[PDB]
RNA sequence: CCUGCGGCGGCCGCAGGAAGAGGAACGGAGCGAGUCCCCGCGGCGCGAUUCCCUGAGCUGUGGGACGUGCACCCAGGACUCGGCUCACACAU
C-alpha cells in the first residue's frame, strides 16, 4: 500500500442533477462489472486506460431505492445467474437481469390486512437457494425458485437494517436500528445471542474468512468494533472513526482476510490488520470496495448540502 | 341513390336532387345506413356517442 | 377553412393547413405499389387480424352510422388515426372519381421516409 | 382428474408472476374459486385467484402451480375446466 | 310562513297531462260516487317488463331486405313472442313502419287500412316539352281511378309534383293516397298519358297514419345499442325513447270513463250498461267510433255509439255502446258485477218487470 | 314570490288545489324556528371526517359532547379515509335506512408498481370498467353497478395516479385499484381516499368539522347563546326535498299520529305525478312533516272521487299528542252515532 | 259493332283512344278492336285515368298500321264485350 | 399526503398532485386537521376568531 | 410585496424587511447551542410552565386551526410574539428543509447583546 | 247469445262468460323478546434529563422508547310472538 495509483474516474453522468450523489458501488462476485446506486434512483453497471467511463447497463426504478445486491453466485460461466436484486419505498422486491436490462420476478411481501410492506435490508443464503430480508420487526424468508407472495415469517427490537452470513458453520445476524445485534441459528429461528454495544443505529456487518471474527459499523457512533464467537464476550478492541451524519459508510475486506478498509465524512480512508491514510479527494467517501482476484479498489463520493466515482491501484 | 335533402327553418325535410343548398351547405343522402343482422360492435358506438354528447338520451325530451 | 364549413360532429382530431397535403401526396406514393387499403369492407377484416397501418378518415360523411366502430377498433390495438376536410378529394388521391370515407397506408416497400415522417408526428396531435 | 374439459378461454399479457386470461365458455357460466385449471390434453397448471370486469365478458387470472412460468405460454392459448365446477348466470341475476 | 285559509272556489288546470288523461276537466260529469281500487298503473310509467309488452316502434326502413324479414329481426332481438307490421313495403323503398309488439298486435286490422303518403321518381325513356306539361298532366290523376297489380278500384287525395330536369330525364313527386295503392303503377300510365314510356326509380314513404317522420323517428341499428345498454348496464333510459306505449295511436279519438267495478265485465263480453258511466266527450253522434277508458287512463276497448251526448244527459237506464275491439287483458282489475240493489233483487227470485235488455 | 320560502314549502304555489277552507290551529311551529331543547332533538350534521380515528368512534364522541342517547350515521368510512359523513340525532335515526342506500362519489390515488406507456392506458383500463362488476368482499361473490369515471392527472416519475368515480351503495374502492392494476399488466394498490358526496348533501355546501361540534356547545353552556349552534345542526324537513307532497289540513293532524290512515276529505293540496305505491311526504300546513306514506291513488283518480283511502303510513315522525284530537265531529260520522 | 274510343296519339309501339260509348261501360282484357270494316287492328291493353271518362291504350296485333290512323278516328267493337260501371262501385 | 386543491372560478375544488396553481398561488392539503376529544382551548380559538371577523356567524346567511 | 401574498387572514403583526433578517440570524446563532424549540407539540407545553422566552410563527400556514390557540396562551401571561412571511425559509434557518409554523428563541447562554435587542424593538408593534 | 285464440269476404274448430256497476273505518300504531339480513399488533391524554429524534426511515400540521391512566366494538330492516301500551279515527 503506497499511495495507490490514480487509474480511472465517471464523474460524467451524475452532472444533469441540481444536487445528487452516490450510495455505495459493488463489484460482482467474480470480476465482470461494478454495480452502482445514486440519488436519483437509478442503478448502472460498468465493465473493466485514460477516457471517461460509460456503463452498459441502466435500470430505472422510481422512488427511493433502500437496497440491492448481486446474486449469491453469479459465475459467468452459465447466463441464468446474472441476477441483481433490488427494493423500495412501496414497490416490490424487484430482480433485474444483469445483460439486457429487463425485470424478471418480483417477490411482494403481505400485512396482517392485505396491505403491501417494503424491505429495508435484503441477502441471499450462501448455497443461493433462499432470499431473506428485514422488515420493522420480523424476517421474511423466500424461496429463489417459485417466487411471489409466500413467506416463512419468523418473529423477534425495531427496524431489522443488515443482514450477513457466516463463511463456516450454520448462523447469521441482525442489526437493526434498536442498536442491538441478534444471532440466530440459520434453520430454525432461535436466538442464539443478544448483544449492546453502539451509540447512534447499525449500518453494516461484516464476516472474517476464518469464521470466528466479526465488524460492524454504526450510523453516528464515531468508532467500528470488533467481536468474536469462540469467546462469546463483548466488544474485544475498538478503532476510530468520524461520522457527522445519518448514512451508511462502508466498509470491507479483503479475500485472505489481511487487510480493513473503511470510508469516512471527511474524505480520508482509513488502513488496518494501523497502516495508512491515502486521501480519495475532498467530499465525503461512502462506499469502498475491493476485486476479488487482482489488487483493484474502488471509492464513490457524495453528501447532503443544506460528486465522482474512481479507481485506484 | 339519388334523393337528397336539406332542413327548413321548421326543421322539415326538403326532398331535392342537387348537391348543395340555395346557400351552399352540402346535401345529406335520404336513406339510412345498412344493416346486417349479426353485427358484433354496439358498445364502439355508444362509447364514441357518449363522448361528444350526441347519444339520444342527452338531448332534450319532446 | 377554404370554405369547409360541412363537418361531422365527431371529426377530431383535424388536419393541419398542409398535414394533410403531406398525407396526400404518402398516398400517391403507396398507389403506385399494392399496398393500401379501400373501402370500410376491407379496412373491416384487415384490422382485426394483425395487420399494422395507419388509417385516414373523411370528414364530412352522412349519417354517421357508417362508420363510427372504427376509432375504437383502432384504440382497442393501439394504432393512430386522423380526419381529413373532404372526401372527393381522398376519392381522387386514391386514384378514382367516386369520393370514399376511410384509406389505410401501410409501411411502404423501400424508401419508408415520409411515411415514418407523418406516423410519429400524428402521434402527438391534442388529445380529442 | 375429472371426466372431461371444456372451452374456459384464452391467454393474455402477464402480470406479476401470474397470468391473465380472457373467459370465452359457452353461456355465460362463471367458474367457481380455487377450481383446477387444466391444459388442453388433462395436464394441470394451477387455480383460479381473482374475478373481475363487466357481466358478461369478464377476464381472470389464474396461479401457477410450481414448475410453470410466464414465458411458457403463447399468444391465445386455450386452458380448460372441470364442467362441474361451473355456475349458472342466472342465480347472480334479480 | 303559514299557507292561509280563504273561501273562495277551488280549481285545476290540467291542459299538459301525458295522453288521454289530458284536458280532462273539460268531460261533462254524471257522477262522483264511487270506489276506486289499487291495481293498473298509469300507461307511461309502468316497469319495463310490462310497458314493452304493449308497445310500438316508429321504425325506419332499411333499403334492402323485405318487410317480413325486419320484423322477425326485431322480434329476435327484443325476445318477445309475436309481433306484426303497419303494411307491406317492398325490397327497395323506405320509410315509415309501425311495428307493434306482441298486443298491439290486436289494432294491427285498424292501421293497415289508412291513409299514406308517398314520394319518388319517375325516369322517363325520351324527351319532353319540359316539367311544366308534367305538372300539368298529373292534375289529370286526381280521384278515383283503376288499376291492377303489376280490375280493382283505389283512390287518390292528393298529389303534387316538386322539380325537374330534362337532361337525365328524372322527375319529382309527393302524392297522398287510400290504404293499398300501388304505387309502381302509376308510373307506368303516367308515361303513357306523357306518350314517351315511363318507370319506377325511387321511392320512399312520408307518413303512415298519424306517425310522420317529423315525429320521433327511429333507425334499426338504436333497436340493438338499447337492447344491449338496458343490458349490460342495467340502464333502462334508451329503452324508453325507442318504445312508446300503444295509448298513443288512439288519441284523435272520443273519449267515456267508466268505474273500476264496471271494466273487468267489459273484457268478458258484456255491454255498455248506462250506470256504469263517470264522464263523456261532448261532440259524439250516433254510430262512430269511440275509446273508453279507465281513471287512471289504461284503455279498455273500442266501440260503437248508440246514443249522441244530448240523449245521455237525460235518461233512467240505456245502452250506451257496444264492443268493437278489446284491448286489455282480461283479468287485470277484480270482478265485481254479482252484486249491487238491482241485481241482489233480481237474484233473490225477484222480478217486476221493471225493464229487460 | 314563491320561490324563496324554505324546506317543504317552497314553489307550492304550483299544485293542484282540492279545497280552500279550514279553520286554524294554535299548536306547533316552524322547524326553523323551533325550540333548542328539539331542534337538536330532531336534527342532523354534515360532518367532515378526520384522519385517524374509527367511525363508530366519531358518533360516540358526538354522544357524549351533546348530550343526547342516540345517533346514526349514513354509510361507514373505515380509518384513514376523509369526507361527507352524515349523522342523526334521536328522532331523525329513524330515517337511517334510506340513507345507508343512495349514491356515493369518491377521489382516489392509485400506486403502479412498474411503468407503462403514458397517460392514455391508464384513462382506457379505466374505461373498460363500468357497468355490473364483479366484486369478492374482503363470504360470496356479488355485483355492483359503476356510474362513472374520469383520468385527471397521471405522474410518471414517481407512477403516480388520480380519478373521480361516481358509484352504488356497497362497492369497494380497494377492490376496484387491484384491478385497474391486474389487467394493465404491472401491478397496483391504493394510496389516499376521500368521499365527497353522499345522497344529497355534497362537500360544497353546509359542511362542518369536529372542532365546531366541540366549540358551539362550549359557547352555549357559558354564555347561554344560540346562534353559533344553530348554524351546524339542520333540521329533517331538509333532507326530503326531493319526495312528493300532500298537505293535509288541522283536525286530521292529531289523528293520523294516532295512527288512522288517510282520508280524502281531509286533504287540501296535492302534487303533480304521484303514481301507484310510490313514497311520498305528508306535510302539516306550516311545513313540519307527520310522516312517509305509500300512495294508493294515482294523481288522476284523485281529482274525481270523493271519499276513501289515499295512503297508508309507512311509518310517522312527529310527537305523538302534539295537535288536540279533533275527530269525530263533522257533516258524516256525527249521524252515524244518532243510529 | 258499337263505337269504342276515338284515337288520340301514338306512344312508342301503341296508340290512345278515349272510351266514348253511349254508357260508361267498360271492355275484357284481350278483346280485338275493329274499324267499321269488320277485321282487328288491335286489341286493348289496360285502362287508366278517372272513374268517370278514361283512357285506354291499344296495342297493334300485326305490324300494319304502324302510323295509319288520324289523332281522332272512330274504332270499333261487338256489343258483346262491355259490362256495367256499377258493379266497380 | 399528495392530494391537494385550489379553488375554481365557479368556487368548486380542482384536486390536483402538484405544488402551485397555474397562476403562482400555493394549494392546500384536502384531509382536514387533528381532533382529540378533550382539548381544553376551545376559548381561545373563539375571541381571536372573533377579532377578524372570520368565524361562522358573521359570514352571510346560507339560502336554505 | 417581494412575492408573497399568499398570507392567512390572521396574521398581524407582521416583520416588515429588515425584522426578518435580523430575527433569522438571531435564531441561527441560538441554534448552535441547545437553546430553542420547535414543533408544536413543544412549544405548547414550553410555555404552560414558566418559560420566558419569544416565539415567532409563520405566516402561511393552512388550515388555521392547527395553531390558532398560541396566540392567546401568550397574552394572558404577557409574552410577545410575531410572524414572518414564510415557512419554508424559517425551517431553513432552523437548519433543516423540511418546513415548520411555530419556533420559540430564549435567552442565551452567552448573554447574547442582540438577543435582548430584538425583544425590546418588537414589543412596540402596533396592537393587532 | 257475446268476447278471445286458431285454421282455409265467408266458413270451420277450440276456450272463456251469462254481465243493471256494491260498502263515508276495515282491519292500525308505538314499544319489548327470539330467529336471519346488514357488518383488541388499534384510539386519546399525563409524568420523566430540554424524555430522545430534522434519518439516508413516513413524520415536527409528527415518529419512538419507558412508566401510566381513559374511552370505545353500535344503530337499522325482514319474519314470528302462543307479549305490554294506546286506539279502533271519512277531518265541521
Amino acid at each position: 500500500s503506497q499511495l495507490p495509483r490514480f487509474l480511472s474516474g465517471s464523474w460524467s453522468e451524475f452532472s444533469t442533477q441540481p444536487e445528487n450523489f452516490l450510495k455505495g458501488c459493488k463489484w460482482a462476485p467474480d470480476g465482470s462489472c461494478i454495480l452502482t446506486n445514486s440519488a436519483d434512483n437509478i442503478l448502472r453497471i460498468y465493465n473493466l486506460e485514460y477516457a471517461e467511463m460509460v456503463p452498459v447497463l441502466r435500470m430505472v426504478e422510481g422512488d427511493t431505492i433502500y437496497d440491492y445486491c448481486w446474486y449469491s453466485l453469479m459465475s459467468s460461466a452459465q447466463p441464468d445467474t446474472s441476477y441483481v436484486a433490488s427494493s423500495s419505498r412501496e414497490n416490490p422486491i424487484h430482480i433485474w437481469d444483469a445483460f439486457t436490462g429487463e425485470l424478471r420476478a418480483s417477490f411482494r411481501a403481505y400485512n396482517h390486512l392485505d396491505e403491501l410492506t417494503a424491505a429495508h435490508s435484503l441477502c441471499f443464503s450462501p448455497d443461493g437457494s433462499q432470499l431473506f430480508c428485514g422488515f420493522n420487526r420480523t424476517v421474511r424468508v423466500f424461496s429463489t425458485a417459485r417466487p411471489g407472495r409466500d413467506c416463512e415469517v419468523r418473529a423477534t427490537s425495531g427496524i431489522i437494517s443488515c443482514i450477513a452470513f457466516s463463511p463456516a458453520q450454520p448462523l447469521y445476524a441482525c442489526g437493526s436500528y434498536g442498536r442491538s445485534l441478534g444471532l440466530y441459528a440459520w434453520d430454525d429461528g432461535s436466538p442464539l445471542a443478544l448483544l449492546g454495544g453502539h451509540q447512534g443505529g447499525i449500518t453494516h456487518l461484516c464476516f472474517h474468512p476464518d469464521g470466528n471474527r466479526f465488524f460492524s459499523g454504526a450510523r453516528k457512533d464515531a468508532e467500528l468494533l470488533c467481536w468474536d464467537l469462540r469467546q462469546s464476550g463483548y466488544p474485544l478492541w475498538s478503532l476510530g472513526r468520524e461520522v457527522t451524519t445519518n448514512q451508511r459508510i462502508y466498509f470491507d475486506l479483503d479475500p485472505t482476510g489481511q487487510f480493513l478498509v473503511s470510508g469516512s465524512t471527511s474524505g480520508a480512508v482509513s488502513v488496518w490488520d494501523p497502516v495508512l491514510s491515502f486521501l480519495p479527494q475532498k467530499d465525503c467517501t461512502n462506499g469502498v470496495s475491493l476485486h476479488p482476484s487482482l489488487p483493484l479498489l474502488a471509492t464513490a463520493s457524495g453528501q447532503r448540502v443544506f460528486s465522482t466515482r474512481h479507481v485506484h491501484l | 341513390m339519388f334523393l337528397q335533402y336539406y332542413l327548413n327553418e321548421q326543421g322539415d325535410r326538403v326532398y331535392t336532387l342537387k348537391k348543395f343548398d340555395p346557400m351552399g351547405q352540402q346535401t345529406c343522402s335520404a336513406h339510412p345506413a345498412r344493416f346486417s343482422p349479426d353485427d358484433k360492435y354496439s358498445r364502439h358506438r355508444i362509447t364514441i356517442k357518449k363522448r361528444f354528447k350526441v347519444l339520444m338520451t342527452q338531448q332534450p325530451r319532446p | 377553412q377554404e370554405l369547409l364549413v360541412n363537418q361531422n360532429p365527431i371529426a377530431q382530431p383535424l388536419a393541419s393547413r398542409r398535414l394533410t397535403r403531406k398525407l396526400y401526396k404518402c398516398i400517391k406514393k403507396a398507389v403506385k405499389q399494392k399496398q393500401i387499403r379501400r373501402g370500410v369492407k376491407e379496412v373491416q377484416k384487415f384490422v382485426n387480424k394483425g395487420e399494422k397501418g395507419i388509417m385516414v378518415l373523411a370528414g364530412d360523411t352522412l349519417p354517421i352510422e357508417v362508420y363510427c366502430h372504427l376509432p375504437v377498433m383502432c384504440e382497442d390495438r393501439n394504432l393512430p388515426y386522423v380526419y381529413i376536410p373532404s372526401k372527393t378529394d381522398l376519392g381522387a388521391a386514391a386514384g378514382s372519381k367516386r369520393p370514399t370515407c376511410v384509406i389505410m397506408v401501410k409501411p411502404h416497400e423501400e424508401y419508408q421516409e415520409a411515411y415514418d415522417e407523418c406516423l410519429e408526428e400524428v402521434q402527438s396531435l391534442p388529445l380529442p | 382428474p375429472p371426466e372431461r374439459v371444456v372451452l374456459l378461454g384464452e391467454f393474455l399479457h402477464p402480470c406479476e408472476d401470474d397470468i391473465v386470461c380472457k373467459c370465452t365458455t359457452d353461456e355465460n357460466k362463471v367458474p367457481y374459486f380455487n377450481a383446477p385449471v387444466y391444459l388442453e390434453n388433462k395436464e394441470q397448471i394451477g387455480k383460479v385467484d381473482e374475478i373481475f370486469g363487466q357481466l358478461r365478458d369478464f377476464y381472470f387470472s389464474v396461479k401457477l402451480s410450481e414448475n410453470m412460468k410466464a414465458s411458457s405460454f403463447k399468444k391465445l392459448q386455450k386452458f380448460y375446466i372441470d364442467p362441474y365446477k361451473l355456475l349458472p348466470l342466472q342465480r347472480f341475476l334479480p | 310562513f303559514l299557507i292561509k285559509p280563504e273561501s273562495k272556489v277551488a280549481k285545476l288546470d290540467t291542459s299538459q297531462w301525458p295522453l288521454l288523461l289530458k284536458n280532462f276537466d273539460k268531460l261533462n260529469v254524471r257522477t262522483t260516487h264511487y270506489t276506486p281500487l289499487a291495481c293498473g298503473s298509469n300507461p307511461l310509467k309502468r316497469e319495463i317488463g310490462d310497458y314493452i309488452r304493449t308497445g310500438f316502434i316508429n321504425l325506419d326502413k332499411p333499403s334492402n331486405p323485405s318487410s317480413h324479414e325486419v320484423v322477425a329481426w326485431i322480434r329476435r332481438i327484443l325476445r318477445v313472442e309475436k309481433t306484426g307490421h303497419s303494411g307491406t313495403l317492398d325490397p327497395k323503398v323506405t320509410g315509415c313502419l309501425i311495428v307493434c309488439i306482441e298486443r298491439a298486435t290486436r289494432l294491427v286490422k285498424s292501421q293497415q287500412s289508412a291513409g299514406k303518403e308517398y314520394v319518388g321518381i319517375v325516369r322517363l325513356h325520351n324527351a319532353i316539352e319540359g316539367g311544366t306539361q308534367l305538372s300539368r298532366a298529373l292534375e289529370t290523376l286526381t280521384g278515383a281511378l283503376f288499376q291492377r297489380p303489376p280490375l280493382r278500384v283505389r283512390t287518390i287525395y292528393e298529389s303534387k309534383m316538386i322539380e325537374y330536369d330534362p337532361e337525365r330525364r328524372l322527375g319529382i313527386f309527393w302524392v297522398s293516397c287510400e290504404a293499398g295503392t300501388y304505387i309502381r303503377t302509376l308510373c307506368v300510365h303516367l308515361g303513357l298519358l306523357l306518350g314517351v314510356g315511363g318507370q319506377m326509380q325511387e321511392l320512399r314513404r312520408v307518413r303512415s297514419g298519424v306517425m310522420s317522420e317529423k315525429d320521433h323517428m327511429v333507425t334499426m341499428h338504436d333497436v340493438l345499442d338499447a337492447q344491449w345498454l338496458y343490458d349490460n348496464h342495467k340502464d333502462e333510459s334508451y329503452l324508453r325513447r325507442v318504445v312508446y306505449p300503444l295509448e298513443k295511436l288512439l288519441t284523435s279519438h272520443k273519449r267515456l270513463v267508466m268505474k273500476d267495478s264496471a271494466v273487468n265485465a267489459i273484457c268478458y263480453g258484456a255491454k255498455i250498461m248506462l250506470p256504469g258511466v263517470l264522464r263523456y266527450e261532448d261532440g259524439i253522434e250516433v254510430n262512430q267510433e269511440i275509446v273508453v277508458i279507465t281513471t287512471k287512463g289504461e284503455a279498455i276497448c273500442m266501440a260503437i255509439a248508440l246514443m249522441t251526448t244530448a240523449v245521455i244527459s237525460t235518461c233512467d237506464h240505456g245502452i250506451v255502446a257496444k264492443i268493437k275491439r278489446v284491448i286489455m287483458e282480461r283479468d287485470t282489475y277484480p270482478r265485481k258485477w254479482g252484486l249491487g240493489p238491482k241485481a241482489s233483487q233480481k237474484k233473490l227470485m225477484i222480478k217486476q218487470g221493471l225493464l229487460d235488455k
